[PDB]
């Protein structure tokens, strides 16, 4: 029942001449805004995506942003030259705040580097990975020295994330108390072993991302039962397949069950036979 | 230029106070300072304002600062004569260790003293084994070069002798060829009729 | 430091032969620049509509392509991808079954 | 969008004592700061700052003398004016805006005028 | 503190250039500035750390090397005459307060070297007009036939130097107002109370500093080596 903001960022430095960084937003499980290096503005995809902030609380935003992406920019380019990194680079910025009943919350601020976060935010100011390099150090250093741009963070983080994340779900509690019936179905797998088949359960379609899902025999829960991951689709209804190796002779009165929100005890009844 | 420095040149009078000017278009902007060139000297840190910081003094100094307006002034109240050096306005557009440095081109500024009791006179003295001089003059008199380049002229610079309060300008001319006369060695320089010389 | 990636291929709908349409999704390269191509039995498809890229909790990356189209009792579907952790080209194909 | 009332202004001899007013509302934004700038006809001066909830700084011409207060729900903010010097007298605006500069969230009241005599 | 040596130089053109800069402080960072005299600053080079040396707006033939921390010395290949100017080593802290501190700086001149002159030694002694009038003597000091004005005057009183009522001029004057090998010639004034000047247990020295030549640079004309050597003239208290 709890939805993170996840603001995501991506940057990428092949050589000195050419870059680019692209950026978005995840709300527990679902996209608003997409952000181009082509772009001077965010893109608010839903009517909703600007939530409560009116055309001037929300290019405001823009404003920042927009400096933000040009000023990143050149830090790199320089801090490379300090800290002497053998192009090519990739960054990665993972943040936002999550709320806690009534008026409580906590944020973050976790930076990346070649598939390794680096530092992060405590407090009032930045703080490196324990397993980081030292030459992290000599960053941590001169990013602590810039205040303004501490505390333009922390006004963010502490603060005003919240509250539009508030300004969002009036907005879009229609969208998110959203539910999607499944549509399942059976297939025949190749055998992993003789006469040993392997029964796949099949699931596409669906909303609320979370669901149990278990090949049974009636009532009884199989351990050979294994599933993959969890997969997405286009209209953000997602997908998934679970599996089984038994012989058979063992599949007379076997069922897949499969629990989720979208129906609540009605189960898809799926015995082996349809 | 992305940051423009008023005026170019100015002139005042010892004792009074006068105002500089800087107007920025830099953006973005983190902190602004004015910088103190002693002229033949490496120039000195002076005001480091962030942009929080709207006013701020260092002696004899106090400068002001609008960003909404992008815009820096610098005040000084009783104009001493050491003030007298060029003056610039930097600005840098990030915070740490990171900044770009935008200078003003630069202005620079000479603080006259303003002399209560002058005796303007032309004096000649002895070489040693040839030149004659012209001292306590109005600031505010004016002086020209010589007319030919046998004939030699400097300009106007002031003294100060602490010991007894005393601030006096002072003059040089001189040539080589005995045709060498101080009654008109200055004719090119518009001088007072009060002057006295032996 | 440098992790490969996890292809997994799927269709929306169990299709007879029906429009439907068909997932790509990729995970876990730890770079972020991929050449992908959606392939019908030997050839690509210029017309296709694709996602934006985000990266996991492990900050290891994942995207997601998509496009409508007919499915064959003939055909076969496959997707391609040339990464630096790939000297050749992985290709994966499409199970009309599981 | 945003509500710009500021009252609290009139006429006073040297050595004086008022008390100002100022309120925002609408398309308001959590966090912020108000406060009042001094413009002495040349030029505006900040005086107070409010940084709502966060610990504040005056102005050193004003200090202890003038001394401010958060209305703490109406989002208003009162600013007690005391031992007013002849001098101290300008255009006094009000001003709300957020601790990041050059945002177009720089809203600015009417204005309100401060004599002394 | 910041050093940087030497304060004035003088070379041949094609030649390689000596500059130097150090500093006390432990800065990591440093900086190089070339500015040309009654202009605004440009900024050349710079190093981040110990191993940095960049390139900056100014695309310049400069050698910008930094294997120290302290020693951020700029070095230049080939000289040329374009290249005269004024050069400053700064220096900034690792945090807080990042007053840009700034070397003395030095001053930089480059075609031949039979153009070069020691100046003058020239003191005057006062007039009695004056001393009449005034209650007070005049003296004044000069130095000319010199070439390049990279000089140090400097007023000296029964041993000691003296800054209290002094006035040399600030910058020199070319001997030839067309001649770009045209030597200079300058003017410093003193004045002192009368009385003083009378006292004859009173000296008066006007010294002369002159940054000349090198010790290996090879001198072969009709003068002495112009060297960097100190040309004073001086004088004692008269009653007349
Ligand atoms: C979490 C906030 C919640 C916001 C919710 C908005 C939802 C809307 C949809 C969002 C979809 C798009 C999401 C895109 C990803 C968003 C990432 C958010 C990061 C925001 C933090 C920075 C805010 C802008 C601050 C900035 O531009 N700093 C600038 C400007 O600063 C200058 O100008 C300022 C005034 O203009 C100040 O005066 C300052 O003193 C001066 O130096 C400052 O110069 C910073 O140093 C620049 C970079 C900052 C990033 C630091 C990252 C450190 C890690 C990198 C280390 C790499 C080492 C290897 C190379
Ligand atoms: C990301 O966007 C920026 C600006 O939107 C691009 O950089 C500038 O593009 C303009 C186009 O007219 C050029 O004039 C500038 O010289 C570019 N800046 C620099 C520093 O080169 C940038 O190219 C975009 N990135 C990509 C990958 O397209």
């Amino acid at each position: 029942r709890l939805f993170p903001l996840r603001c995501l960022q991506i940057s990428s430095f092949a050589n000195s001449s050419w870059t680019r960084t692209d950026g978005l937003a995840w709300l527990g499980e679902l996209q608003t805004h997409s952000w181009s290096n082509d772009s001077d503005t965010v893109r608010s995809l839903k009517p909703w995506s600007q939530g409560t902030f009116s055309d001037q609380q929300w290019e405001t935003l823009q404003h920042i942003f927009r400096v933000y992406r040009s000023s990143f920019t050149r830090d790199v380019k320089e801090f490379a030259k300090m800290l002497r990194l053998s192009y090519p680079l990739e960054l990665q910025v993972s943040a936002g705040c999550e709320v806690h009943p009534g008026n409580a919350s906590n944020n973050f601020f976790h930076v990346a580097f070649q598939g390794k976060d680096i530092l992060s935010f405590q407090g009032t100011s930045w703080e490196p990975t324990q397993e980081a390099p030292l030459w992290v150090n000599l960053a941590i250093q001169v990013l602590n020295q810039d205040k303004w741009t501490r505390e333009t963070v922390q006004w963010l983080l502490n603060g005003t994330c919240p509250q539009f994340v508030s300004g969002l779900l009036e907005s879009g509690k229609s969208e998110l108390k959203k539910q999607v019936k499944p549509k399942a179905w059976l297939s025949r797998g190749p055998s992993p072993g003789p006469g040993r088949l392997l029964l796949v359960c099949h699931v596409s379609g669906f909303y609320p991302k979370p669901v149990w899902v278990k090949w049974m025999r009636g009532e009884q829960e199989q351990q050979g039962t294994q599933p993959g991951d969890i997969l997405p689709n286009a209209d953000e209804t997602w997908y998934l397949r679970a599996t089984l190796d038994v012989v058979a002779g063992e599949a007379a009165g076997l069922s897949c069950r499969v629990k989720h929100s979208s129906l609540e005890g009605q189960d898809i009844v799926l015995y082996w036979g349809s | 230029n992305q940051v423009e420095q008023s005026p170019q040149s100015l002139i005042i009078l010892e004792g009074k106070n006068c105002t500089l000017q800087c107007n920025y278009t830099v953006s973005p902007f983190s902190n602004l300072r004015w910088y103190k060139q002693d002229t033949g000297r490496g120039p000195v840190s002076l005001t480091i304002m962030t942009f929080s910081e709207n006013t701020k003094s260092n002696g004899r100094y106090t400068a002001t600062l609008d960003a909404d307006t992008k815009q820096s002034s610098l005040h000084i109240t009783a104009s001493q004569l050491s003030d007298s050096a060029s003056y610039i306005c930097v600005v840098s557009d990030r915070g740490s260790t990171l900044g770009r440095l935008y200078f003003g081109r630069g202005t620079q500024l000479t603080v006259w003293p303003d002399i209560q009791n002058p005796d303007p006179a032309v004096y000649q003295l002895r070489d040693s084994k040839s030149v004659c001089l012209f001292t306590d003059f109005d600031s505010q008199t004016n002086v020209s070069q010589s007319k030919d380049s046998d004939v030699y002229i400097t300009d106007k610079c002031v003294l100060d002798m602490r010991s007894m309060d005393f601030k006096s300008n002072s003059a040089v001319a001189w040539s080589n060829k005995s045709d060498f006369a101080c009654a008109n060695a200055f004719n090119n320089s518009i001088i007072p009729e009060d002057t006295f010389f032996p | 430091i440098q992790r490969t990636p996890k292809i997994q291929v799927y269709s929306r709908h169990p299709a007879e032969n029906k429009s439907n349409f068909l997932n790509c999704y990729v995970s876990g390269f730890h770079p972020s620049d991929i050449e992908v191509d959606l392939l019908k039995n030997g050839e690509r498809i210029e017309k296709v509509e694709h996602s934006d890229l985000s990266f996991s909790k492990d900050w290891s990356f994942y995207l997601l392509y998509y496009t409508e189209f007919t499915p064959t009792e003939k055909d076969e579907y496959a997707c391609r991808v040339n990464h630096v952790t790939l000297s050749q080209p992985k290709i994966v194909k499409w199970d009309r079954d599981m | 969008q945003v509500q710009l009332v500021e009252s609290g202004g009139g006429l006073v001899q040297a050595g004086g004592s008022l008390r100002l007013s100022c309120a925002a509302s609408g398309s308001m934004f959590s966090d912020n700061v108000m406060g009042w700038y001094r413009q002495a006809p040349g030029q505006r001066e900040l005086v107070a700052t409010i940084r709502t909830g966060g610990s504040t700084n005056y102005a050193d011409s004003v200090k202890g003398r003038f001394t401010i207060s958060r209305d703490n729900a109406k989002n208003t903010v009162y600013l007690q004016m005391n031992s007013l010097k002849p001098e101290d007298t300008a255009v006094y605006y009000c001003r709300h805006t957020i601790p990041v500069p050059s945002t177009p969230y720089d809203y600015w009241g009417q204005g309100t005028q401060v004599t002394v005599s | 503190d910041i050093y940087q040596t030497p304060r004035y130089l003088v070379i041949g053109t094609g030649k390689k250039i000596t500059l130097e800069c150090s500093q006390t402080m432990g800065h990591d960072k440093m900086y190089w500035y070339q500015q040309d005299p009654g202009m605004e600053l440009h900024l050349i080079h710079y190093s981040y750390g110990v191993n940095s040396t960049e390139k900056g707006d100014l695309s310049s033939e400069s050698t910008v090397s930094r294997i120290r921390t302290e020693h951020f010395p700029l070095t230049l290949e080939s000289a040329r005459p374009s290249h005269t100017s004024q050069y400053l080593c700064a220096s900034t802290s690792r945090r807080g307060s990042y007053e840009q501190y700034f070397g003395p700086g030095t001053r930089l001149t480059v075609e031949d070297l039979k153009n070069v002159f020691p100046p003058e030694v020239a003191v005057f002694e006062p007039s009695e007009a004056e001393i009449s009038h005034t209650q007070k003597a005049t003296l004044v000091c000069l130095a000319t036939g010199f070439y390049p004005d990279h000089v140090e005057l400097s007023w000296w009183v029964n041993g000691k130097e003296v800054h209290s009522g002094v006035c040399t001029d600030p910058q020199p004057l070319k001997e030839q107002p067309a001649l770009n090998d045209s030597r200079y010639a300058l003017s410093s004034r003193l004045r002192v109370s009368a009385t003083f000047w009378q006292n004859p247990r009173n000296h008066f020295r006007c010294q002369v500093q002159f940054y000349g030549l090198s010790e290996n640079d090879e001198w072969t004309q009709d003068r002495a080596k112009p060297v960097t050597q100190i040309v004073s003239a001086e004088a004692w208290g008269r009653a007349d």
